RNA sequence: GUGGGACUGGUGAUUAGGACUAAGUCGUAACAAGGUAGCCGUACCGGAAGGUGCGGCUGGAUCA
RNA sequence: GUCCGAACCCACUUCAGUUGAAAAUGGAGGGGAUGAGUUGUGGAUAGGGGUGAAAGGCCAAUCAAACACCGUGAUAGCUGG
RNA sequence: CAAGGGUUCCAGGGUCAAGUUUGUCUGCCCUGGGUGAGUCGGGUCCUAAGGCGAGGCCGACAGGCGUAGUCGAUGGGUAACCAGUUGAUAUUCUGGUACCGGCUUGUCACCGCAAGCUGCGGAGGGACGCAGUGAGGUAGCUCAUCCCCGGUGAUGGUUGUCCGGGGCUAAGUGUGUGGACUGUCUGGUAGGUAAAUCCGCUGGGCGUGAAGGUUGAGGCAUGAUGGGGAGCCCAUGGUUGUGGGUGAGUGAGUGAUCCUGUACUGUCGAGAAAAGCUUCGUGAGCGAGGUGGCGGGUCCGCCCGUACCCUAAACCGACACUGGUGGAUAGGUAGAGUAUACCGAGGCGAUCGAGUGAAUCGUGGUGAAGGAACUCGGCAAAAUGCCCCCGUAACUUUGGGAUAAGGGGGACCUGAGCUGUCGUGCACCCGUGCGGUGUGGUGGCGGUGAGGGGCGCAGAGUCCAGGGGGAAACGACUGUUUACCAAAAACACAGGUCCGUGCGAAGUCGUAAGACGAUGUAUACGGACUGACUCCUGCCCGGUGCUGGAA
RNA sequence: GUAGCGAAAUUCCUUGUCGGGUAAGUUCCGACCUGCACGAAUGGAGUAACGAUUUCCCUACUGUCUCCACCAUGAACUCGGUGAAAUUGCAUUACGAGUAAAGAUGCUCGUUACGCGCAGCAGGACGGAAAGACCCCGGGACCUUUACUAUAGUUUGGUAUU
């Protein structure tokens, strides 16, 4: 859930922070972390390619298993519920019964101790793995693959969510959490039930700090610029960009997918409209 | 208060020394301009 | 004596509505099915009465 | 990204300096001072490019396009000789 | 100390130059000399960021990127301390006492498809945030009628506790007090690149309700019959050091930024890597029936740095420049304090002077009466200032506003009782031979003190140390910015909305490969504008743009 | 052009008008609307808290002032040592009224003035320092756009790969 903060100091006053309510471990397992060193935005060229990048909070990756497919038929205990740095959702640290552990992003509803399975034949509860063929018609699933084998690319952040709509012939159609209808193949793996941590979103960071240690440098609207800057800059006092609005390249708004390439699967556009 | 120049003989060395010179083409003509001259100082 | 409050009267540019008076101007909202039945709460809109939506009432009625 | 306040970081006012002690400081006060803090070492981004909590700021003491060399003894209906 | 400098260090000779003056002097000149490490700081070990990169992919050429790798500290790993000595060096030399790795040797014990060694990896481990409180200690400091070594005072007193000084010793080893850690015995096993008896995941039996075992803040013992430590000696040699003469080592108070301690508690923003190390096998070779273990002895232990300056006259600033320069140590009294005042350890008197009541400029000081009449403007200055206690408004987002405002007390003498701690001692549990525990002690030291009293103009008596209240505009806020005329109402901001993006994402760097985005997946990401919060955000799609459509 | 707001960081006229504050208020705070030329995310109107921001007022407080005086100091000043600087056509370099490239130490007519130093003050030498930035003319640079001509990129179809 939420935790509301109160107004003792400013950067206090609206801000809130989630309670941790669902972890039931507040250490990492030792064997599954890798350095994960910043990038500060910047490209193999040392060029700040995506800006507004850098500094924040020192954090270690987890290793998630996006795969599941390798652990077909074998039985794993929900040993933990934690917290991920790298992400908007909880992670689950798994124990297979063979002496393996791995991790999952934690579906909303398991807790320590349920049980999680993969396979064609393997029950339909949430947090088991399953082909699209065998996930039965209606069913909302998570962590889905674009193609077979490929491992979870759809429906992973907080809250996220696919709803499985048809099998007819070798496709499976999905609804996106961006509300796009999809064809995938059958054979593409994904997992039962949606991701928990769902209320993550209404976190308030009440907070300038709070944004710049999660790894938000500040952001310079352009039109404040000068016009070497930005299309948007000069003017004398305040003005609008001076043109129609455009990107600080001087891209233009409007569609920028590529109308030629896997568009044969896409079968209704997001239609985020208004 | 605080000038242009601080020194640090790694740094000088990591910069402007002979196997830095020597890495490029550019440094390297840069190493036969000077023998050219006649500099007794090649390189930092 | 000094200081900070409490309560309260007069007054106040400006401003608000109430009452009464031309036998003023603008429409006709209600009373008959008042010419869109009226009214209650609420919401928005409109020079003004009022208009409309939602739910309710008969202190309305048609037709039985 | 609480309060008062040293170190530390800053640079609001004033006076002095302004052939200075100093090519930007000193005296007196002043802001921050557990944080979007500050600092050491090493590293990365390079000139129509970088970087910029954005002032056209900064990029080796003069940046609306650094410095060095080269084209080069550029050109100048202009000024001087 | 580091960085940086590079002989400036020491001794002797010198006074052209240099030194903002002089100079017999010097960080200057000349000559000679000076830096000693198995343990310190680096390399021989490890990796981070990042660099390079066999093949390779990409690119007309030039080149770009990157795999296997290989470098790269600012981090990890890694065995020594005290004392003494020189004109110049010292965890380096010398003395004393340790430790680590080799080689070799003596002795004891043990192995044998089946020793071992070396490679190779598995696992464990290394291994990690920020904030805060408390407890047990020690360093340090203070005091002393206690112990030592002195003193008996130029001027009234000063032979009793009156005055001055001192009251010390390391690493290592042993011990195991606090504290901390820890069930035990077997079985199975889709995993750990090849394997595993070492790990992980699981099944049973038993199990104190802790008992052992393991560990190790300090303490004690040892190291240490040593080392260090004052004034008395025929004498020394007269700004000197020698041989004897070293004397003491107790107790209490106070108390860390250190130790236990990566402890404990809280917490979201969720806090390197690799090797050494322990163990496990064997995807490799070596290797003999020889090795590998535990106490004892001999020899071997490499390279670079080591002088000197270093909050500076030696570094960065052209200077022997009121500037800048990272880290460690940092005592006493007053004090909350690392502020400030005066002092300690220690170091300095500053690199032109001597005078002289000129105007004037700078820098401080005081001021009658008045008190902003000054002035663009209360600019500057003054006042206020500390602690304790009382008390405190509009308004408010209920947190604030607030140190609001406005008051009282403070130091000195004496001081009843109350407390912290220790104490010889009483009895007692004693597992005693425990390095203990609870009662319990006239007292010492420290803290606190109701009351009473003294003196002065003045008791936060110095230094130090808010003026306050009312109202409007702008920005919500803390922050950021024109290095060197603008710190703001500008930027950022949290929040908001719109647009793009289904992942080889969009977007961006690039010719490309690639890369960032992101080891992220629409609760995400990128762009745009707005800028906490409250109440709101109207009408217009003709123009332009965007989106869709295609007669 | 709605809500709201309005002589406002926007109001030219303008010190608008009225009201408050002062003995006196072009500023200020509250109103009016006659909005030269407010207005709703280039957001409208508010807002506790915050501000080395801007503005007005009260109090305290003072050398800010009436109106300055005095004290001590680092320079100044004298002596010894050391010893620059910018500047410089010249020199035995007065004033007055004139005159002249229209602002004279230097020319005219007059007036005054012994030679040389020291400490001072700043009216002039159109004082020194910087080949005026303002202006114009020539050149350049960067910036903008429905200026021109091109181009990377994005996009269309043909064709090769097929
Ligand atoms: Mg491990
Ligand atoms: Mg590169
Ligand atoms: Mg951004
Ligand atoms: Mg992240
Ligand atoms: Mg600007
Ligand atoms: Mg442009
Ligand atoms: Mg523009
Ligand atoms: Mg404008
Ligand atoms: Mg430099
Ligand atoms: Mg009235
Ligand atoms: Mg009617
Ligand atoms: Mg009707
Ligand atoms: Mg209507
Ligand atoms: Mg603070
Ligand atoms: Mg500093
Ligand atoms: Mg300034
Ligand atoms: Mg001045
Ligand atoms: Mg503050
Ligand atoms: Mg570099
Ligand atoms: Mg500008
Ligand atoms: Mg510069
Ligand atoms: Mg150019
Ligand atoms: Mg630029
Ligand atoms: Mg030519
Ligand atoms: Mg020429
Ligand atoms: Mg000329
Ligand atoms: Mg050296
Ligand atoms: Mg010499
Ligand atoms: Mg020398
Ligand atoms: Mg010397
Ligand atoms: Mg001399
Ligand atoms: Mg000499
Ligand atoms: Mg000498
Ligand atoms: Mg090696
Ligand atoms: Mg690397
Ligand atoms: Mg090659
Ligand atoms: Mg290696
Ligand atoms: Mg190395
Ligand atoms: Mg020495
Ligand atoms: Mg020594
Ligand atoms: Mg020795
Ligand atoms: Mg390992
Ligand atoms: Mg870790
Ligand atoms: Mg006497
Ligand atoms: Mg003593
Ligand atoms: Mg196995
Ligand atoms: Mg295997
Ligand atoms: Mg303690
Ligand atoms: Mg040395
Ligand atoms: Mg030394
Ligand atoms: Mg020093
Ligand atoms: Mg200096
Ligand atoms: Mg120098
Ligand atoms: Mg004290
Ligand atoms: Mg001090
Ligand atoms: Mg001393
Ligand atoms: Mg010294
Ligand atoms: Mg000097
Ligand atoms: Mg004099
Ligand atoms: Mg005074
Ligand atoms: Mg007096
Ligand atoms: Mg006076
Ligand atoms: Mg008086
Ligand atoms: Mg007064
Ligand atoms: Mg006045
Ligand atoms: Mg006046
Ligand atoms: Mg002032
Ligand atoms: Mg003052
Ligand atoms: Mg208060
Ligand atoms: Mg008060
Ligand atoms: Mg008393
Ligand atoms: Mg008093
Ligand atoms: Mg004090
Ligand atoms: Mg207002
Ligand atoms: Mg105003
Ligand atoms: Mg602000
Ligand atoms: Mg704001
Ligand atoms: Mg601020
Ligand atoms: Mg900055
Ligand atoms: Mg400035
Ligand atoms: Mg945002
Ligand atoms: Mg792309
Ligand atoms: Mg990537
Ligand atoms: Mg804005
Ligand atoms: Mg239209
Ligand atoms: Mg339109
Ligand atoms: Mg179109
Ligand atoms: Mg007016
Ligand atoms: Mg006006
Ligand atoms: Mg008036
Ligand atoms: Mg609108
Ligand atoms: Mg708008
Ligand atoms: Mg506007
Ligand atoms: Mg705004
Ligand atoms: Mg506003
Ligand atoms: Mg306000
Ligand atoms: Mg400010
Ligand atoms: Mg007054
Ligand atoms: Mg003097
Ligand atoms: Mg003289
Ligand atoms: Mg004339
Ligand atoms: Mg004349
Ligand atoms: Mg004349
Ligand atoms: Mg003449
Ligand atoms: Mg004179
Ligand atoms: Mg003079
Ligand atoms: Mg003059
Ligand atoms: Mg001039
Ligand atoms: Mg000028
Ligand atoms: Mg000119
Ligand atoms: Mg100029
Ligand atoms: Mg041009
Ligand atoms: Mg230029
Ligand atoms: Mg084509
Ligand atoms: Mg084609």
């Amino acid at each position: 859930g939420i935790r509301k903060y109160k107004p003792t100091t400013p950067g206090r006053r609206g801000s809130s922070v989630s309670d941790f309510v669902e972890l039931t471990r507040s250490t990492p397992e030792k064997s599954l972390l890798v350095a994960k060193p910043k990038t500060g935005g910047r490209n193999n060229t040392g060029r700040i390619t995506t800006r507004h990048i850098g500094g924040g909070h020192k954090q270690a990756y987890r290793i998630i298993d996006f795969k599941r497919y390798d652990k077909d038929g074998v039985p794993a205990k929900v040993a933990h519920i934690e917290y991920d740095p790298n992400r908007t959702a909880r992670i689950a640290l798994l124990h297979y019964a063979d002496g393996e552990k791995r991790y999952i992003i934690a579906p909303d509803g398991v807790g320590q101790g349920t049980v999680v399975v993969s396979g064609p034949e393997a029950d339909i509860k949430p947090g088991n793995n399953l082909p699209l063929r065998n996930i039965p018609v209606g069913t909302t699933v998570h962590a889905v693959e674009l193609r077979p084998g490929g491992g979870a690319k759809m429906g992973r952040s907080a809250g996220a969510s696919v709803q499985l709509v048809a099998r007819e012939g070798k496709y499976a159609t999905v609804r996106l959490p961006s509300g796009e209808m999809r064809m995938v193949d059958i054979r593409c793996r994904a997992t039962i039930g949606e991701v928990g941590n769902a209320e993550q979103i209404n976190i308030n960071w009440g907070k300038a700090g709070r944004n710049r240690w999660k790894g938000i440098r500040p952001t310079v609207r352009g039109v404040v610029m000068n016009p070497i800057d930005h299309p948007h800059g000069g003017g004398e006092g305040r003005t609008s960009g001076g043109r129609h609005p455009v990107s600080p390249w001087g891209k233009p708004e409007g569609r920028t997918r590529n109308k030629k390439k896997a568009s044969s699967r896409l079968i209704v556009r997001r239609r985020k409209s208004g | 208060m605080k000038r242009t120049f601080q020194p640090s003989n790694r740094r000088r060395a990591r910069n402007h020394g002979f196997r830095s010179r020597m890495s490029t083409r550019a440094g390297r003509s840069i190493l036969a301009a000077r023998r050219r001259k006649g500099r007794v100082n090649l390189s930092a």
